RNA sequence: GCAGUCAAGCGAGCGACAUUGCUUUUUGAUUCUUCGAUGUCGGCUCUUCCUAUCAUACCGAAGCAGAAUUCGGUAAGCGUUGGAUUGUUCACCCACUAAUAGGGAACGUGAGCUGGGUUUAGACCGUCGUGAGACAGGUUAGUUUUACCCUACUGAUGAAUGUUACCGCAAUAGUAAUUGAACUUAGUACGAGAGGAACAGUUCAUUCGGAUAAUUGGUUUUUGCGGCUGUCUGAUCAGGCAUUGCCGCGAAGCUACCAUCCGCUGGAUUAUGGCUGAACGCCUCUAAGUCAGAAUCCAUGCUAGAACGCGGUGAUUUC
RNA sequence: CUCUUAAGGUAGCCAAAUGCCUCGUCAUCUAAUUAGUGACGCGCAUGAAUGGAUUAACGAGAUUCCCACUGUCCCUAUCUA
RNA sequence: GUGAACAGCCUCUAGUUGAUAGAAUAAUGUAGAUAAGGGAAGUCGGCAAAAUAGAUCCGUAACUUCGGGAUAAGGAUUGGC
């Protein structure tokens, strides 16, 4: 017979399998669409996640009732190196799908990017691309015969870019290597300009601006093995239940026999791959800037970084995107920043953001100061000072 | 922006942070932490707990 | 929401599911409001109405005086002890759940309101914020 | 239970006397399978399907205008509730809402729950019998067992392709967003007046979904800090035991519409409305052709990546 | 008035553990009550040691409401062995 | 020893240190807990859990077989020197 009483399902269909990604790295399924007409330039870029703070602004939104008032929101900053290209790979266009052609690397490669080739490293010979390298010789003709084909027959052209991992605080030493599409330009100018800039690095202050739209694609945090209940939000069974009560009641019908796949089981939590999208940036900030956090209505000599560092990550020293609220991931993940893929003109999309003070409190506690010269102003002297 | 003054503590409350109380009398009190918001909703006075600016300044400590 | 609402209102945690007492705030002679329904409330398979402050709410007045007994009559949220976040970025709360009456395009059945008075009532009820004495 | 045809009658629309059908969610008829046993009503929890459409969407019409109401068509994409009495199925009331539609899946679902009903043995009562005892009459108490096997579903590894390593293509499968209100248009169009819209634009919210933990709140074996009782180590100091002795606060972690962020845009078509134009010298959206078209379909986008589909690239062993 | 028996249900009591029609009708408790209570009684089929009506105290008996209290529930989350 | 107490808790004489172990800390369990706002809206049904609790002083209704109801109900105090 029929439900006694209709109710929505639990759950999403277009999330399916939830299962384990197969990379730590969420990958770009798709870039930006390309117009020949505006300069070279990046689509897409690399980062690392470091953690969350506050921020407090005004609203520039008319008809709304906060409109010219102040309003905190969260933000999430990303620690973003430089990136180094190295390569270039040309893709052409077949009845089944896209293909790669040639891939032209460049001569030196850090070390960083070369223990991307290496499991043992530190029992290996550093026997990586030594015989390649040899190839530049006295003329380098097989180096430009090489990018010859990619001007003639690819219609789609990428670069392969390494994050210097060495300079944010992680522990690890292996640098991700990842694919970047150049947009912009005839298919001659994208391969030269990959070029003129092996070994050479490339700032996010040349790819994003500041009031921004970008989407995210990182991998979720894990949890493991999960029941159905949090797995899927399914009711809780009264509590005179034999044999458990976090547990679907009615896994299917008699007919047809068989478990269904749109039934709620327990598995897998966590470590998904995800894209979300409509991300506004807030603040482009240089690495080598002191007063990283000050702004015009505030006006003191502070950087981004909390007091005490970043729980779980650190100090940021280099340049950093952060955006209005949650990303995917969790903190020192890989992330990776894409431009949006539409033209979007509502009324946030085109809102321009001026901050007014950047939070600063220790995030490891209660945190009730912002500078270690706040503190000692308003406690005065202690025993352990001088 | 303006930075607010806890009752209880004397702390400041930047954006925010901590809770805010009003009472059937209209008056308003200001808390930082869960820390100072249960040790007044205890009725417990200031001006005896070390830690805070009524009690240094009843005591002249800080001077 | 009602006839009488001025606009719109920002999100509140709700607090004051079906079957919650709550004050009487006026001098119609009830004591307490008992919450049978929220106006402007949706459906879910199990999921109670709750009202918020701001919120026109239907119900009946459990002990007050004997005309205003046994009938069903609109009202409207006061106050509530359920703490929620403002736009600023302040969390606050009450000390009690209070509620005045009211007929359905927002008319109060009395004349003067005692005790705070949350400006997310008095901004979206014009004739709230008439007999409101302190504003929060 | 549902639906047609006739056209006397009533008044765009209803419909008697007759009469042709459809469905298997009613109840009968029959006794084909099961009596060396297929666990029986209802409710709870959960997925999916039908259309005989309550709501949303798109069209048509009524009545000499709005507004509201009503009727008819395409349509299963999406939704269809909180409760008082009752074991209920059904039913009736209060309340909100866009609305509170009808059904199937061994009258779905008991090695998934519960055991209120029925349906053992104890007990009472009314009527019935001389009696033992009878009664789809009322009342009260009454043991709810087993998974480690195969398959199915959810997740997790994996020999073989010279070896090993990094970067990718994309067949096939899945898919998602939903509904309301307010400001402006506007007291305007319309109408004697009373009254009273709509497209473009803006601000919020209902229902669902995917994440995240800056802030707020929950949790405490951080047994981190303090406090308190009894007792034991001769006292103080510092500690033992009280199944974590109790009390306040309590970072990290986990977590809540109890918190916050995000939820895309292009094409082709259905009903319908047109262009040109015959059949049928006139006529006609149609027969050839062709323009616009929607909660519809397909791409864009989002998840997996065939462990027997594929490409590019690095290094390939001095006892 | 009349048929009829051995005699034709008296004092009491009731939709009660006894009433089919039945969710009887009226009132009270609720926003709403097939539930509870107080009333009415041609009571299918109440009633006198087949004991009738009432009754303080008592009851791991059956039923209804109120105050307090709470994770039963809205709506779930966390810790320990 | 504490206390009204061969209640519960700690100890002296005496007696045991016996019950297969090592390693991590998934889902579902058994046993023990805590939860913001609401407070029975869950359920056939407050089933389960919660709240009350010792002692001293004050105050204690209807009904009653005059013995009871009664710890009714409702309040206040409690340490150390």
């Amino acid at each position: 017979s029929h439900r006694k009483y209709e109710a929505p399902r639990h759950g999403h269909l277009g999330f399916l399998p939830r299962k384990r990604a197969a990379s730590i790295r969420a990958r770009v399924k798709a870039f930006p669409k390309d117009d020949r007409s505006k300069p070279v330039a990046l689509t897409s870029f690399l980062g690392y996640k470091a953690g969350m703070t506050t921020i407090v602004r005004d609203l520039d939104r008319p008809g709304s009732k906060f409109h010219k008032r102040e309003v905190v929101e969260a933000v999430t900053v990303v620690d973003t190196p430089p990136v180094v290209v190295v390569g270039v790979v040309g893709y052409v266009e077949t009845p089944r799908g896209l293909r790669s052609l040639t891939t032209v690397w460049a001569e030196h490669l850090s070390d960083e990017v070369k223990r991307r080739f290496y499991k043992n490293w530190y029992k290996s010979k550093k026997k990586a691309f030594t015989k390649y390298s040899a190839k530049y010789a006295q003329d380098g003709a097989g180096i430009e015969r090489e990018l010859a084909r990619i001007k003639k027959y690819a219609s789609v052209v990428r670069v392969l870019v390494h994050t210097q991992i060495r300079k944010t605080p992680l522990a690890q030493k292996k640098a991700h290597l990842a694919e970047i599409q150049l947009n912009g330009g005839s298919i001659s100018e994208k391969v030269d300009w990959a070029r003129e800039h092996f070994e050479k690095t490339v700032a996010v202050d040349s790819v994003f601006e500041q009031n921004e739209m970008i989407d995210a694609i990182a991998v979720t945090k894990g949890h493991g093995f999960e029941g159905v209940t949090h797995r899927w939000g399914t009711k809780k069974l009264p509590r005179k239940t034999h044999r458990g009560l976090r547990k679907v009641a009615c896994i299917g019908a008699w007919h047809p026999a068989h478990v269904m796949w749109s039934v709620a089981r327990a598995g897998q939590r966590g470590y998904h791959s995800r894209t979300s999208i409509n991300h506004k940036i807030y603040r482009v900030g240089k690495g080598d800037d002191e007063a990283n956090g000050a702004t015009s209505f505030d006006r003191t000599k502070k950087t981004i970084t909390p007091m005490g560092g970043f729980v779980h990550y650190g100090e940021i020293k280099n340049d950093f995107i952060m955006v209005k609220g949650c990303i995917p991931g969790n903190r020192k993940r890989i992330v990776t920043l894409r431009k949006s893929l539409y033209t979007n003109t509502s009324r946030k999309a085109l809102e321009e953001v001026s901050l007014k003070w950047i939070d600063t409190a220790s995030k490891f506690g209660k945190g009730r100061f912002q500078t270690p010269a706040e503190k000692h102003a308003f406690m005065g002297t202690l025993k352990k000072d001088l | 922006m303006k930075v607010e003054v806890d009752s209880f503590s004397g702390a400041k409350i930047y954006p925010g942070r901590g809770t805010l109380f009003v009472r059937g009398d209209s008056k308003i009190f200001r808390f930082q932490n869960s820390k100072s918001a249960s040790l007044f909703k205890q009725r417990k006075n200031p001006r005896r707990i070390a830690w805070t600016v009524l009690f240094r300044k009843h005591h002249k400590k800080g001077i | 929401s009602g006839n009488g609402a001025q606009g719109t209102k920002f999100r509140i945690s709700l607090g004051l599911p079906v079957g919650a007492i709550m004050n009487c705030a006026d001098n119609s002679g009830a004591r307490n409001l008992y919450i049978i329904a929220v106006k402007g409330s949706g459906s879910r398979l199990n999921r109670l109405p709750a009202a918020s402050l701001g919120d026109m709410v239907m119900a009946t007045v459990k002990k007050g005086k004997p005309e205003l007994r046994k009938k069903v009559m609109p009202a409207i949220v006061v106050r509530q002890a359920k703490s929620w976040r403002r736009r600023d970025g302040v969390f606050l709360y009450f000390e009690d759940n209070a509620g005045v009456i009211a007929n359905p395009k927002g008319e109060m059945k009395g004349s003067a309101i005692t005790g705070p008075v949350g400006k997310e009532c008095a901004d979206l009820w014009p004739r709230v914020a008439s007999n409101s004495g302190v504003v929060v």
